[PDB]
């Protein structure tokens, strides 16, 4: 019963936009953690409303109170569509937080193939290796899936030649 | 002869365990240690306490954090 805020999840996309043509521009208050409206809509799914909203002016490179990017929040959603007109806005990908979290490590920590392709078909490399390793190649290694491994080992991993041009060439 | 007497799975990593080996039910849903892991500190939880919040699991500690000032 958070009022509008409870309310406006209520799916009634209409009060939510309702009440964020505020003519005075105040009501675009956030939560004393801090939290944006922005933020509790990239987790809701209502792609619509948020959309809007980041063309009002709302920035996605912004960090949440305990530092948490829309990035890992969008894809620790399971929205297919928002993530991608999301992560297509300023591929902030190569952004983490402060952890490091990357946002494939979150979309494959849920399941998500199709968006976590999205996500190294810039170059975030599947083979980033978190703090330990912790990416998505052991956790998609347990399951035993070796489908997307030979996908994703195909993509230049598996057939390396012995590296070189580093150790005798001068001294 | 074939076998594979499996039974039970991780309600997160879907394994399957023999379960007085390494699951754990937390509220009546069946999760491996390794599958008590924070959504931050998703590196298992020691001593296995973990609190889930809003579709992702923070020991109380982050989940508070979030869920509350600080
Ligand atoms: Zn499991
Ligand atoms: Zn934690």
């Amino acid at each position: 019963m958070d009022d509008i805020f409870t309310q406006c999840r209520e799916g009634n996309a209409v009060a939510v936009r309702l009440w964020l043509d505020n003519t005075e521009n105040d009501l675009n208050q956030g939560d004393d953690h801090g939290f944006s409206p922005l933020h509790w809509a990239c987790r809701e799914g209502r792609s619509a409303v948020v959309e809007m909203l980041i063309m009002r002016g709302a920035r996605i490179n912004v960090m949440n109170r305990g530092d948490d990017t829309p990035l890992h929040l969008a894809a620790s959603h399971g929205h297919r569509d928002i993530v991608q007109k999301l992560l297509q806005y300023k591929a902030d990908i190569n952004a983490v937080n402060e952890h490091g979290n990357v946002p494939l490590h979150y979309a494959c920590f849920w399941g998500q193939d199709q968006v976590a392709e999205d996500l190294v078909a810039n170059g975030a490399l599947v083979s980033i290796c978190n703090k330990y390793g912790e990416m998505p190649v052991d956790k998609a290694k347990a399951p035993l899936r070796e489908l997307l491994r030979e996908r994703a080992e195909k993509m230049g991993q598996n057939l390396n030649r012995i590296p070189y041009k580093d150790t005798f060439w001068k001294g | 002869m074939a076998n594979a007497l499996a039974s039970a799975t991780c309600e997160r990593c879907k394994g399957g365990f023999a379960p007085a080996e390494k699951i754990v039910n937390s509220n009546g849903e069946l999760y491996h240690e390794q599958c008590f892991v924070c959504a931050q500190c998703f590196q298992q939880f020691p001593e296995g306490l973990f609190y889930e919040f809003e579709g992702r699991k923070y020991c109380e500690h982050d989940f508070q954090m979030l869920f509350a000032p600080c």
